[PDB]
RNA sequence: UGGGAGAGGGUGGUGGAAUUCCCGGAGUAGCGGUGAAAUGCGCAGAUACCGGGAGGAACGCCGAUGGCGAAGGCAGCCACCUGGUCCACCCGUGACGCUGAGGCGCGAAAGCGUGGGGAGCAAACCGGAUUAGAUACCCGGGUAGUCCACGCCCUAAACGAUGCGCGCUAGGUCUCUGGGUCUCCUGGGGGCCGAAGCUAACGCGUUAAGCGCGCCGCCUGGGGAGUACGGCCGCAAGGCUGAAACUCAAAGGAAUUGACGGGGGCCCGCACAAGCGGUGGAGCAUGUGGUUUAAUUCGAAGCAACGCGAAGAACCUUAC
């Protein structure tokens, strides 16, 4: 990546939502290219927060990304003799990357057997703005604000 | 724009010449170059001494402080 | 309790400190990044500088320290950062002086400045 | 004769900044240091801030590619003493000149003697780090020394790596220092670029490394070795003069093409990074190394050998 900038790619926008968002985050579930059951499994998501927190399902996902949508995080940097931890801001791309990895991960991390009530409980969460991927969106931006003296190593 | 082109005639001799020579002192009281004066080495060595004698006949200061 | 004094800036490059004294030139309070929280490099480090005269900004203002001076001993890289840190603080910034002692030309200097 | 510049030198003074230390005040939990860190110092009150004092050393700005000196070298300012040098006058003498073996004197720094002084720095040394080790590089201390007087030492990349004196040979430019008649010319120094020329080349080039002349020193391959010996000097360290045996067939200088670089610049590549998924974990397939039997046929050894030759080993294949 050094002549160009790799510009992103231009997600089709879901059927269901109309989104890109949408659309996104349903790539981060989908495994082996194997979208359709990654799509129902968010679909399926979708009727239980439709249901427990009977909601927009929509306006509560959007909700749960914001919650947990990082700005600042570290870059490890080897300066001197020392591995530092830069803190750094994000941009809105990798602000939707993490929060989307990490609302994923933190929901293939609960204990309920199926993937669409994980998802379920972790938007619940997210939106909610609590959970794993609440708390790793709280780490890395304390994290990335532990090391605010270190800004000006910045690149 | 040197600091000798704004003055008449003056003796750079004169150390009792604390005004004109107050002109040459750095704003941190430190001495002028010559780029800033434009004298000749020869004015310039006139210059440098007889300052010095003012510094250490308290005509003029031997250090200012930088007020930014 | 005094509102107008002097506050010094002693800007190194392993640490800054900054100390709150009363224009009678007694230390009202002073601050360190070591004070601060950090340590090691750490001290030295701009962010540090600031916050250093942060804390000293707020021992201040615990005296009602209202505005005072901007002296300056230090050439760190935490120099400048430290004088916003006067001046955001609620304290009006009055006289900034740079008093960094240079000798004239004085004594050998360690190894380490040849 | 009249002038000029100068860190030229000696002596005696004397100004401030800064450090350090002490004292007094205020004040607290760190300071300091590093790449990081640690040693260390600090609560018994440090650092940071202020006032006062003591003391030592060195002279920021000017400052310069500048100036001075034969060289070493010389820099706060004052005064005294003193040297060298340049300019103009063309006044005086009238070859009185140059060099220069020895001798004589000077000669950075380190070092030494004595005595004094001793702030900071800092060999030696101690500790902390780093390291595999670290007798170092970095940090904390730290003593001689570093400063003075006098007396020694006499070496140096004491280098312009260029002995001196004189003459001639385009120029341009910058710079300092004098004279003039101030466009400019005339001089004395200090740099830059360059004619001719010279140069192995690099470069030198009116401040020659050109053309010439006079005088002195010096070289005769490298090492051995500036050592041995001897001699002189030295308090000492050691210095000066200065071999040979033996040994090598080169050691060298300049520059070219590359290569390299924990040099630089600029670019680039799933090289890093952002991701995703893997191996290494387990079992198995298969290849291989090594072991082992009659034999484990043979080959490929980093990438670029290893599910490769082998896109088909039960006998064949097959080479054992």
């Amino acid at each position: 990546a050094r002549r160009r900038r790799a510009e992103v790619r231009q997600l089709q926008p879901d059927l269901v939502y109309g989104d890109v968002l949408v659309t996104a985050f349903i790539n981060k579930i989908m495994r082996d290219g194997k979208k359709n059951l990654a799509a129902r499994i968010f679909y399926d998501a979708c009727k239980i927060i439709q249901e427990k927190t009977g909601q927009e399902p929509l306006k509560v996902f959007k909700q749960a990304v914001e919650n947990v949508k990082p700005r600042m995080e570290v870059r490890s940097r080897r300066v001197g003799g020392a591995n530092y931890q830069v803190p750094m801001e994000v941009s809105p791309r990798r602000q939707q990357s993490l929060a989307l990895r990490w609302l994923v991960q933190a929901a293939n991390q609960r204990p309920e057997r199926r993937a669409a009530v994980r998802i379920a409980h972790e938007l619940m969460d997210a939106a909610e703005g609590k959970g794993g991927a609440v708390k790793k969106k709280e780490d890395v931006e304390r994290m990335a604000e532990a090391n605010r003296a270190y800004a000006h190593y910045r690149w | 724009a040197k600091v000798k082109a704004t003055l008449g005639e003056f003796d750079l001799r004169d150390y009792r010449n604390v005004e004109v020579l107050k002109r040459f002192l750095s704003e941190t009281g430190k001495i002028l170059p010559r780029r800033r004066t434009g004298l000749s080495a020869k004015e310039q060595r006139i210059l440098a001494k007889t300052i010095k004698r003012a510094r250490i006949l308290g005509l003029l200061p031997f250090t200012e402080k930088l007020v930014r | 309790q005094v509102a107008s004094g002097r506050a010094y800036i002693h800007a190194s490059y392993n640490n800054t400190i900054v100390t709150i004294t009363d224009p009678d030139g007694n230390p009202i309070t002073w601050s360190s990044g070591g004070v601060i929280g950090y340590k090691g490099s750490r001290k030295g480090t701009p962010y540090a500088a600031q916050l250093a005269a942060l804390d000293a900004a707020k021992k201040a203002m615990a005296y009602g320290m209202q505005s005072v001076d901007v002296i300056v001993r230090g050439t760190g890289a935490g120099r400048e950062q430290a004088i916003r840190a006067l001046q955001a603080s609620g304290l009006q910034v009055k006289s900034i002086v740079d008093d960094t002692p240079v000798p004239h030309n004085g004594c050998r200097p360690k190894k380490k400045f040849r």
